[PDB]
């Protein structure tokens, strides 16, 4: 249950302040460890946070093309992992395109999706030998993933809050006659929020509330009597105000999300490459 | 030095899930798939996965981090 | 690490298990599906009946779990021939097993590995659920698991009939054979295969009709047996009370819906009836 969960009790965030201030400590102590063994060569963090946006694109569409068939849950708990490796680690110490592999590999284990390491490598386009190469590499960083995810691999993604919150909407909110129309809008704004810090920041129930709200106002079906009646929250005002805060800071990250720049990632590649070539 | 039932109290943060029992009375399970016979020989029904999907959507929805 | 070897506790076919300084450590595929399973479940569950993992850690593809020691089983309880199992002592360890299993169910997931050496009793006489190396989340339409499951002598008829998609039945069915377990203080169903373990268990309690369990012939791996009509639970249970002999009729109901649920179980007057279960430190210590 999320309540209770690991998600919530250390991977849910104050703020995307507070996230800045992570991602500047991995980088800033690759930088003292890499001064520390032996300039320009270095990631900044907005560049090392345009190359994780990247290769979270790149994450994604792996899993999309992934034979056989890999559920949703699994490339959420994937993406999960990465975001979550990325708080704490720098582009620069692991390679993002083994950690998205291992990430995969390891989230299909934890979702108890079974696929033997030659049919996940099999999805590679690579030489077979680049393949074994590839597996070798997942299996080196395996154990690094789950000690960085601090042991905590179930993740709460916002699916089937999203199935429960339509289940309710038909039984309780008779005024949204057919609710099933907002299921693609919703879902294409989920696949927004995703792309966002959000998953770290708020609870997979009120993103997906949001999805379906923000589904209905592009609809312009206004749904505040299913928060205030419905899920009861006329009774308790400040809940409402607190909801309603949330789901507005929600969509506005989502409003000012930037999708990294192909220049500005042909770039950044060579400088990562570039750093994993030396040191 | 005799035992009394008391239910687990775990706070979900979010807002009332109805029983288990009480799903089909209130309408909720029009809208889920029904459990194949098979499915029910086994102790699957449709009620557990329309409570499982409620308890997810409401569980944490007024948590704040 | 910090954890330094003291005794060699047992050797299963993924992991030795000892002792160390007082916890017990369980040390081209990668990571262990087993570890992982036990690792992603116990970090999500903190309950007093369920055991607790402290830590993990490892090395290349290798990984050892920490978890609190434990000092004996419910196996070892029941072999011994020199405990006495009074009726409070059966309540006690059916009060603890129950509400560790009620509070796994909540959080939809089926142990689907109870035994009395799972069973897990530390000095304290606290009764723990272990082992989740076969334990799943349930209540998912989209995941589809196998009938295997559960050691045979425990194993629900359903799953021997071969149902891919089970509630917390084959928990309680397996709850109710380690209860007579505890009573008889041999294996209440002893079957050295699938048939014969459904031949048992018809034996035992009968054979059941659609009346009792209306979609029975629809499982895959049904098949039909003679009609055995059964010993009634009072001959074989001959020092029982009504209380008790009605639980054990809740946790045998061939039908899995119809099969009380933890919470059920515990609602039940047997619990809430005299005598009391007796406090942990008072537990027969083997
Ligand atoms: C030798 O004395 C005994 C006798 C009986 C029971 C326990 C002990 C000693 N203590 C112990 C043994 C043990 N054996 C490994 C598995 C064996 C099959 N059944 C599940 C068990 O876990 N595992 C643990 C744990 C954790 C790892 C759950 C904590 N204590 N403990």
């Amino acid at each position: 249950m999320y309540h209770n969960s690991s998600q919530k009790r250390h991977w849910t965030f104050s703020s995307e302040e507070q996230l800045a201030r992570l991602r500047a400590d991995a980088n800033r102590k690759f930088r003292c460890k890499a001064v520390a063994n032996g300039d320009p060569v270095f990631l900044e963090p907005h560049e090392e946070m345009t190359l994780c946006k990247y290769y979270e694109k790149r994450l994604l569409e792996f899993c999309s093309v992934f034979k056989p068939a890999m559920p949703r849950s699994v490339v959420g708990t994937a993406c999960m992992y990465f975001k979550r490796f990325y708080l704490n680690n720098s582009v620069m110490e692991y390679h993002p395109r083994i950690i998205m592999l291992t990430c995969a590999f390891l989230a299909c284990k934890v979702d108890e999706f079974n696929v033997s390491s030659p049919q996940f490598v099999g999805n590679l386009r690579e030489s077979p030998l680049g393949q074994e190469k590839a597996l070798e590499q997942i299996l080196e960083y395996e154990l690094l993933l789950i000690q960085q995810l601090n042991f905590h691999l179930i993740v709460h993604n916002p699916y089937r809050p999203f199935e429960g919150f339509l289940i309710d909407l038909k039984t309780r909110y008779p005024i949204l006659e057919n609710p099933e129309i907002l299921r693609k809008t919703a879902d294409d704004f989920l696949n927004r929020i995703a792309l966002t810090d959000a998953y770290l920041l708020y609870t997979p129930s009120q993103i997906a509330l949001t999805a379906i709200l923000s589904s209905a106002s592009r609809a312009g079906i206004t749904m505040e009597s299913y928060l205030s009646e419905s899920l009861m929250l006329k009774e308790n005002r400040t809940c409402l105000s607190q909801l309603l805060d949330i789901m507005k800071s929600m969509r506005n990250l989502v409003k000012k999300y930037e999708p990294p720049r192909s220049e500005e990632v042909a770039v950044l590649k060579q400088k990562l490459e570039r750093c994993h070539s030396a040191e | 030095a005799l035992y009394e039932y008391q239910p687990l109290q775990i706070e979900t943060y979010g807002p009332h899930v109805p029983e288990l029992e009480m799903l089909g009375r209130l309408g909720y399970l029009n809208h889920v798939r029904a459990a194949s016979p098979q499915d029910l020989a086994g102790g699957y029904t449709s009620s557990l996965a329309c409570h499982r999907a409620l308890q997810d959507a409401f569980s944490g929805l007024f948590w704040q981090p | 690490k910090r954890y330094e070897k003291l005794d060699f506790l047992g050797e299963g076919q993924f992991a030795t298990v000892y002792k160390a300084r007082i916890v017990a450590i369980k040390k081209k595929d990668g990571i262990n599906r087993t570890a992982l399973r036990e690792i992603k479940l116990l970090q999500e569950l903190s309950h007093p009946n369920i055991i607790g993992l402290l830590d993990a850690f490892g090395h290349k593809s290798n990984i050892s779990l920490v978890f609190d020691f434990m000092e004996t089983d419910l196996e070892v309880i029941i072999k011994d021939n020199s405990l006495v199992l009074t009726p409070s002592h059966i309540k006690a360890y059916m009060l603890m097993t129950l509400q560790g299993l009620e509070y796994l169910h909540q959080h939809w997931i089926l142990h689907r590995d109870l035994k009395p050496n799972n069973l897990l009793l530390d000095e304290n006489g606290v009764l723990k659920l272990a082992d989740f190396g076969l334990a799943k989340s349930f209540g998912s339409p989209n995941r589809a698991y196998t009938h295997q499951v559960v050691t045979r002598w425990y194993r629900a008829p359903e799953l021997l009939f071969g149902a891919r998609m089970y509630g917390v039945g084959v928990d309680m069915w397996a709850v109710g054979c380690i209860l007579a377990e505890l009573l008889l203080r041999v294996p209440f169903l002893p079957g050295d295969s699938d048939l014969d373990q459904l031949t048992r268990i018809f034996e035992t309690l009968g054979t059941p009709t659609e009346e009792q369990w209306p979609d029975m012939c629809s499982l895959p791996d049904y098949v039909t047996f003679k009609s055995f009509p059964g010993i009634p639970l009072h001959h074989i249970f001959s020092a029982a009370g009504d209380d008790l002999l009605d639980l054990i009729q809740g946790l045998f109901l061939f039908n899995p819906c119809a099969r009380i649920t933890a919470t059920q179980a515990l609602k039940m007057k047997y619990f809430s009836n005299r005598p009391g279960p007796t406090p942990g430190c008072q537990l027969p210590r083997p």
